[PDB]
């Protein structure tokens, strides 16, 4: 016969999400400049929003398609239109993101419009996501803030390759002096300690580390330029299209908000175009500019590999 | 009921769902509106569809249960196409008054109080449609913006009534059938510009009405009608399209089934336009979608301009021709204008033998069910039932109407003429492959002349279609090309089934096929792709439009990727020569005037015009219309003739190139000079669509006349049995240099005109 | 309870996952956000109880005699053993980070479980007799989503699902052996929620989604940002992979997660967590498409967006998030698990 649903088995108590009331003006969402009270009653309501793709224009996707459904991230590289074209942007590990503003990528250097770039709030990340991204019907204001709850009530997973005695190994305790070594210089924009709970490894200022990815004039300029080395060496196709990650781009700034090391070992893809495959080429000097990120032309491989394992244990 | 997706309980259905919300929010239906118009050709001149001005007509409000009628129109002369609003205490429709003014859009209650007169326009205007913009919910919106580099703050509040999207036509124009009305959409805003204010942050720009408070701006520049406009499930506009581009679909056109945003932002097919697909040349008009299956239910009519006939559908989730189905469907009568309930029922208007009615539809008979209303003296149709509508979901708008963009980083309008400076509004498109096609080769101008790689593909012509307008009536006939390739679709201008046409521009393409460019918005405009020769070797016959800052993008040619098919991913070089600086809207090169060549004739590459005029890094050309080159054959082509051909061409030669621009009479009507009419010439056993003895309108790459000039067989499609003679042989290569000879290429690539110069000018031509 | 990845407390059970007795006369519900797992009479349709296991489980599976539930601790890191007719925990075994999924060999001496961790690859060995993890089996890249165990048991199925990966792949195991013998790429997936066998176990059905990465986000028709698809891999070796659409032109399956095979292998169903419904598809007529199309025809034919209609059965309305679906031994119903409206829905399905 035809399958139908003849009964609904009600195991825990019933629960209704927000009703649709009367979406935003993409001016009434750019008027949330900072964010709202926390309310810890609408978390659920957010985390309803955050999965469903039924509020989209077909139904083809929604936000936990990009940032998964733990709340973290699928390591997808996009092309988003309010940054440029050619400009590539790795989807954000959205896990303790309350505690680090602003957000996004780009940071506070050209960007007075503290929207696409340092984005002063949370509000003006997903709020704008239904015209510029989902091109669906926008938010009402109550499902807007419900969502933002659920996104500032994520917190860190934690990391799994330390001991169960919950003290560090002696492969990361080795890379953590390689860490915090003057020299090196890590400490200066990832200020933290690995029993601290709250460190944040980020100064959450906006640095130019060499990441910025230009044209083969220079800034400004078109086609872009391989900024990976290894791949240049490799062969690699700059347009193909079997690559996980780019190995080109146009970038419209230099600089970029500094991210936490926090489950780093948990972000596919590193930096901010996902330029850096590894957590290792992070530091080789590979996708980034010499020494402009880290001083680590001097370390050689036993004490990278133990750096790794100290990012692997954040 | 849950009907797209499930609900919050079971039976009931989430907000998202439009459908099930609609089955939900209906209510019973009591009392229904429809149009009553005078039983005559005048009274119902439904054969003139899309224009319909059934005079005479009267809106009427009928109880299903008291039996009473009521006429709500009196004070009107004419007046038809009822939509009601969302709560149903109030209806938009479109009337001549008895004051006069003309045929517009009004509103007025249900109990027939409140009249408002929505549109003062020079032209005539038809069907309008409620559309909820920023207005979900009963009440008083805020108005905010930023302060130009200030905070964003509050200026004052609107009511919120929405938007009106209606179709209408201007004064004194024709369409490609030469018919005297062109038909587009319009949205218009109800509180006078303060919706879009409240949206955007600026008023709507556009034709502003202060005296009747209201706003319009055209979101469709088709170059045909667009009409008949009504909503989506997920808050887009449908309506019917004429595509009668040039000599498309056998020189007949087809009327099809369209979605569009409500800017217009994005036009793609639904079904009826493409080849393979069913009902030919049927009109389809009066497309609704029903809430229960999702079926999109249309009349089809066996004429393209008739209004009545029978019913069709096809699903809306997918359109295709496994879907399609013939609702009525046999004996014995006439339909039209069917209304799909909420509740699953329908209401049809019918005619058993001849004289329409109000009647419940019914899918098990396959036919019109129980009577409603019926008078003898009326013929009855567009049946509009009072209920509770449930408001679609509002899209963002990137564009404040004309001239005016919405940037995509701070969100502020702009005016890219006034105040930018620009001579013209303008957009830009980007083509992933050009390459990639589901067509195959042919000799039709839609098809691969020939077999296209990576790099076989080195530029592209852009189009500009030009209105046909034509003041003087002495100096303008239709049909003077009968006996050329166009037919009855021919004219004084043209002895093809193309209208009048210029260049937009050139735009090259990357060795991966990909293209990106930066051209004129609010204009009909189509493209052809370019092998090594400059020559196209396939047309897309439609008519494209951008509204001002929107780019447009697309997979391949005809690939797909805007009708049954995916998206495909692609890493494309176009990608990274579109919008690379921060100081710029748009970093993607002009379309350029010319072309440059090599020795031999070969592409080289885009030569700049004279054109060319800090929001973008490229230098800017082709933004001024007055500037717009095109190929005349009086102008241009002709001189070429009489210089190097004529003299060798008489009638013992042929074909005849003499005579100059004296004009030949043939069947009593005097349009084309000699070398015209013989160029034009059609063959037995060719298709005169796609082309005749030397030229085939709108593909040189198959055209005789080139095959010679070039020496050389160019194509895969023969132009006849024997090209070039065995003995007598004489090689024209060599005759012309590459300016002339590929001016010949562009003047039969444009469709091989006569007069390109829209209205009467000094030129030769028709004259009585 | 706590919601998932956050300090706030909730009350609300939160089925994440479901499954049946082999017997077919009880339902276990994973609840991610009770820390327990609910116990459900078939015939009833009756809570019979509710068993308290370690934080977050998000799956589970039955011994084939039914005395015992292996029920996967997500956020602690762990595997509980439940006793179903005391119930009870009897136990809890240490795994390797999330474990997402679990599942029984034919013999029911040994349990498979993998680790969803995304710098983690493993599938974690547990005897049952010993009730505890034997050995850890390396998979050939990151994120194990759930495993699947043919009908002969000879052979072990895992979907990587790897973050920050265009081309994600499938993991064939020789169970005897204990390692990996074949690596099948699904190419531009994205999201690989569930894996499930055929009765006669020449293929696997993986739902999925298909990005386009390499493209401008602009607008969302005809797919241009994400697809919705289900992948049938023929299992003999060289076998075809097959990538099909779940999508209409207009209607999209947002999300597809659960699986649940006929028996017979007559149908597929599908719980589509986005859309909230469940998609039951023709088998017959799915991999007779497979089998009657050459790779670069089903290559082309997977942004066919009219297809699925050839072969789609129904879709049934459902609650919010129906993340798991499962079937009863007969076929003839269909549970799916909702979580945020906290309940199951039971479908009668087209086997009579
Ligand atoms: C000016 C550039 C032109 C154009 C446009 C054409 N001609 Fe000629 N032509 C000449 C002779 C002796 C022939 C017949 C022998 C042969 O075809 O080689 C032609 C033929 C043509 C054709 C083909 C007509 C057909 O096959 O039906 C065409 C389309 C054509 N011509 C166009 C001679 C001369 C000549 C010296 C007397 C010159 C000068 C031209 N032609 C010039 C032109
Ligand atoms: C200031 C100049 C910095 C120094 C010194 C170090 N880091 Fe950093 N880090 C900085 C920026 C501006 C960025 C982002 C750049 C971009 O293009 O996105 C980063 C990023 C990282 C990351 C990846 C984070 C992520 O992708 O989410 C890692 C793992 C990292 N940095 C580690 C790291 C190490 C090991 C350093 C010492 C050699 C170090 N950082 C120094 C800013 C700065
Ligand atoms: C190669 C020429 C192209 C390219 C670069 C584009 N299109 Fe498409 N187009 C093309 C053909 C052969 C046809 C049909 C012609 C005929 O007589 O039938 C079309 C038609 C359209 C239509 C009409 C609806 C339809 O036929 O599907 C639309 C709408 C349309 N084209 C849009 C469009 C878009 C968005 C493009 C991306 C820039 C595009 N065209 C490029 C061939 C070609
Ligand atoms: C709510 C909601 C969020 N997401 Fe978004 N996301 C995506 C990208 C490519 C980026 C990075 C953009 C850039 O760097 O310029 C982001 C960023 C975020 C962030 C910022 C986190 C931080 O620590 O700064 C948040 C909070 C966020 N996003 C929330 C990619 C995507 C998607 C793929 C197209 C989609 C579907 C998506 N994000 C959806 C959503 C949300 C639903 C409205
Ligand atoms: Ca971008
Ligand atoms: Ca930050
Ligand atoms: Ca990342
Ligand atoms: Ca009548
Ligand atoms: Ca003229
Ligand atoms: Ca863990
Ligand atoms: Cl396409
Ligand atoms: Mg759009
Ligand atoms: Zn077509």
């Amino acid at each position: 016969g035809q399958p139908r649903v003849i009964s609904t088995i009600q195991t825990g108590a019933t629960w209704e999400p927000l009703g649709r009331e009367e979406p935003l003006t993409v001016p009434e969402v750019h008027f949330r400049v900072k964010h709202s009270p926390f309310k810890s009653e609408l978390v659920r309501y957010g985390q309803f929003q955050f999965n469903d793709a039924a509020w989209s224009l077909q139904g083809s996707y929604s936000c936990a398609s990009c940032h998964y459904e733990r709340g973290q991230t699928t390591g997808l590289i996009w092309d988003l239109g309010d940054e440029g074209w050619g400009s590539w942007k790795n989807t954000k590990y959205i896990r303790g993101g309350r505690y680090l503003p602003p957000f996004r990528h780009e940071g506070f250097t050209g960007h007075p419009d503290e929207i696409v770039g340092a984005t002063s709030s949370l509000d003006r990340v997903c709020g704008r996501d239904p015209g510029f991204v989902f091109r669906s019907e926008n938010f009402s204001p109550m499902r807007l803030e419900a969502l933002i709850c659920y996104i500032r009530a994520l917190e860190f997973t934690g990391s799994p390759f330390r001991n169960a005695d919950g003290s560090l190994t002696e492969a990361q305790k080795r890379g953590q002096k390689i860490f915090e070594d003057p020299k090196v210089g890590c400490l200066e924009c990832h200020p933290g300690d690995p029993m601290d709970p709250r460190a944040l490894f980020s100064d959450a200022q906006t640095h130019d580390v060499g990441t910025g990815r230009v044209g083969v004039n220079g800034f400004r300029s078109t086609p872009g330029k391989v900024f990976n080395i290894s791949a240049l060496e490799a062969g690699e196709d700059p347009y193909g299209v079997e690559s996980n990650t780019p190995i080109i781009g146009l970038d419209l700034v230099k600089e970029f908000d500094t991210p936490t090391l926090r489950d780093i070992y948990a972000s596919g893809t590193y930096f901010h175009d996902g330029g850096a495959r590894t957590l290792m080429d992070t530091i080789n000097n590979t996708v980034n500019d010499k020494d402009m990120h880290g001083r680590t032309s001097h370390l050689k491989q036993q004490e990278l590999q133990d750096l790794v394992e100290y990012l692997k244990a954040l | 009921e849950p009907v797209m997706t499930g609900g919050p309980v079971q039976g009931k259905a989430l907000w998202t769902d439009y459908s099930g919300m609609s089955k939900e929010v209906q209510g019973p239906v009591s009392q229904i509106l429809f149009t009553q118009s005078p039983r005559t050709a005048k009274g119902d001149p439904y054969q003139n569809y899309p224009h319909y001005i059934p005079e005479g007509s009267r809106i009427v409000l009928f109880d299903l249960n008291t039996k009473e009628l009521k006429v709500l129109t009196n004070d009107f002369a004419t007046a038809f196409d009822p939509c009601t609003y969302w709560d149903g205490k109030k209806f938009a429709f479109a009337g001549v008054h008895k004051k006069g003014g003309g045929c517009q859009i009004w509103e007025m209650n249900i109990d027939g109080s409140g009249l408002r007169q929505m549109t003062d326009l020079k032209g005539t205007c038809r069907s309008p449609i409620y559309y909820a913009a920023g207005s979900i919910e009963e009440g008083e919106g805020r108005i905010i913006w930023r302060d130009r580099e200030g905070d964003w703050k509050e200026h004052g509040m609107v009511e919120k009534t929405g938007m009106i999207i209606f179709s209408g036509s201007p004064e004194g124009v024709m369409d490609e059938f030469h018919n005297p009305y062109a038909y587009n959409l319009y949205r218009l805003d109800t509180q006078g510009g303060k919706i879009i204010q409240r949206i955007t942050g600026h008023v709507l720009s556009g034709i502003e009405f202060p005296h009747l408070n209201t706003t319009i701006d055209q979101i469709t520049y088709n170059l045909s009608s667009n009409f008949d406009p009504w909503l989506t499930p997920d808050g887009n506009i449908l309506f019917s399209s004429v595509q009668a581009n040039g000599s498309r679909a056998g020189g007949e056109g087809r009327v099809m089934i369209c979605v569009d945003n409500w800017d217009g932002a994005y036009p793609r097919p639904i079904y009826g336009n493409c080849d393979g697909e069913i009902g030919g040349t049927s009109g389809r008009s009066q497309a609704k979608i029903t809430f229960g299956d999702r079926k999109i239910v249309y009349v089809e009519s066996p004429y393209m301009n008739w209004g009545v006939g029978q019913l069709a559908a096809v699903s809306w989730d997918a359109p295709f021709n496994k879907t399609y189905e013939k609702l009525t469907g046999k004996d014995g009568g006439l339909y039209r204008s069917p209304y799909p309930l909420p509740d699953d029922r329908m209401l049809v208007s019918y005619a058993e033998r001849g004289d329409f009615g109000i009647y419940w539809f019914n899918f098990s008979k396959c036919a019109a069910g129980d009577k409603v209303y019926d008078d003898p003296n009326w013929n009855d149709h567009q049946p509009a039932p009072v209920y509770v509508k449930y408001k679609p979901r509002w899209i963002n708008t990137f564009t404040a109407g004309k001239n005016f963009g919405v940037t995509v980083v701070t969100y502020q309008p702009f005016d890219q003429v006034k105040v930018e400076g620009y001579p013209h509004s303008w957009g830009t498109w980007i083509c992933f492959d050009t390459t990639l096609s589901d067509q195959p080769v042919g000799p039709y101008p839609h098809q691969k002349a020939k077999n296209v790689s990576h790099g076989d593909i080195k530029a592209v012509r852009i189009i500009q279609g030009y209105q046909c307008v034509e003041p003087d009536s002495t100096r303008f006939r239709v049909g003077a090309g009968a006996h050329l390739l166009g037919g009855e679709r021919s004219s004084s201008n043209s002895g093809t089934a193309f209208q009048q046409r210029g260049i937009i521009g050139y735009q090259y393409v990357e060795s991966d096929g990909s293209t990106v460019t930066s051209q004129l918005s609010d204009v009909p405009y189509y493209m052809q792709i370019l092998d090594d020769k400059g020559m196209s070797v396939q047309t897309a016959l439609t008519w494209a439009y951008l509204r001002p800052y929107h780019g447009r993008i697309c997979s391949g040619c005809h690939y797909g990727s805007y009708r049954g098919r995916a998206f495909k991913n692609i890493h494309a070089k176009a990608l990274y020569n579109w919008w690379y600086d921060d100081r710029s809207h748009y970093d993607s090169p002009f379309a350029f005037r010319y072309l440059k060549f090599d020795n031999d004739g070969n592409y080289k590459g885009v030569k700049h015009g004279e054109d060319v005029v800090g929001t973008t890094s490229q230098p800017v050309e082709g933004l001024t219309l007055d500037k717009q080159r095109t190929v005349d054959f009086r102008r241009d082509i002709q001189p070429i003739l009489d210089a190097k051909c004529a003299m060798c061409h008489d009638s013992n030669n042929p074909p005849n190139l003499g005579g100059g621009l004296e004009l030949v009479s043939v069947d009593g009507i005097a349009a084309y000079s000699r070398a015209y009419n013989s160029l034009l010439e059609p063959q037995r056993g060719k298709d005169p669509n796609i082309g005749g003895k030397y030229v085939n309108p709108s593909a040189a790459i198959n055209s005789l006349l080139v095959w010679r000039l070039y020496e050389a067989e160019l194509s895969a499609n023969a132009p006849r049995e024997k090209i070039f003679p065995i003995e007598g042989r004489l090689l024209h290569n060599k005759f012309l240099t590459q300016d002339e000879r590929y001016a010949i290429v562009e003047w039969i690539d444009l469709g091989a005109q006569w007069d390109n110069i829209p209205g009467p000018d000094f030129y030769p031509g028709y004259l009585v | 309870g706590y919601i998932q990845g956050t300090h706030v407390k909730t009350d609300l059970p939160g089925p994440f996952h479901i499954t049946m007795s082999p017997d077919g006369s009880t339902l276990f519900i994973s609840n991610q956000s009770g820390h327990s797992v609910t116990f459900v009479d078939a015939r009833t349709q009756k809570v019979t109880g509710e068993v308290a296991v370690r934080v977050q489980p998000e799956a589970s599976a039955v011994t084939p005699d039914g005395a015992f539930l292996y029920v996967c601790n997500a956020e602690s890191d762990s595997v509980s053993v439940v006793d179903i007719q005391r119930k009870q925990e009897i136990k809890e075994i240490k795994v390797g980070d999330w474990p997402s999924g679990i599942k029984i060999s034919p013999d029911g001496k040994t349990a498979y479980v993998a680790c969803s961790g995304c710098m983690w690859n493993a599938i974690d060995v547990i005897d049952t007799g010993r009730m505890e993890k034997v050995r850890s089996i390396y998979t050939s890249d990151y994120g194990p989503r759930m495993v699947e165990i043919s009908p002969d048991g000879k052979t072990l199925v895992a979907i990587l699902d790897t973050v920050g990966s265009i081309n994600r792949s499938v993991d064939f195991i020789d169970i005897a052996s204990g390692r990996v013998v074949e690596n099948r790429v699904i190419h531009e997936s994205s999201n690989l929620r569930d894996v499930v066998y055929t009765p006669d176990g020449k293929y696997i059905a993986v739902t999925h989604q298909t990005p386009k990465n390499w493209l401008p986000v602009c607008e969302a028709e005809n797919g241009q940002v994400f697809t919705n698809n289900v992948t049938i891999i023929e299992t003999k070796a060289g076998g075809k992979v097959a990538r099909l659409p779940l999508d209409d032109l207009n209607n999209y399956d947002g999300n597809p997660y659960g699986m649940a095979m006929d028996p017979k292998g007559k149908y597929l169903y599908i719980g589509v967590r986005g859309m909230h419904r469940v998609t039951i598809l023709d088998m017959d007529k799915v991999l007779g498409l497979v089998r009657s199309s050459t790779q670069e025809e089903l290559d082309y034919l997977r942004d066919d967006l009219g297809l699925v209609r050839d072969y789609l059965v129904a879709r049934v309305p459902t609650g919010l998030g129906p993340s798991s679906v499962c079937l009863s031994p007969d076929g003839k119903f269909c549970y799916a698990a909702n979580y945020f409206s906290n309940n199951v829905t039971v479908i009668r399905t087209a086997v009579d």
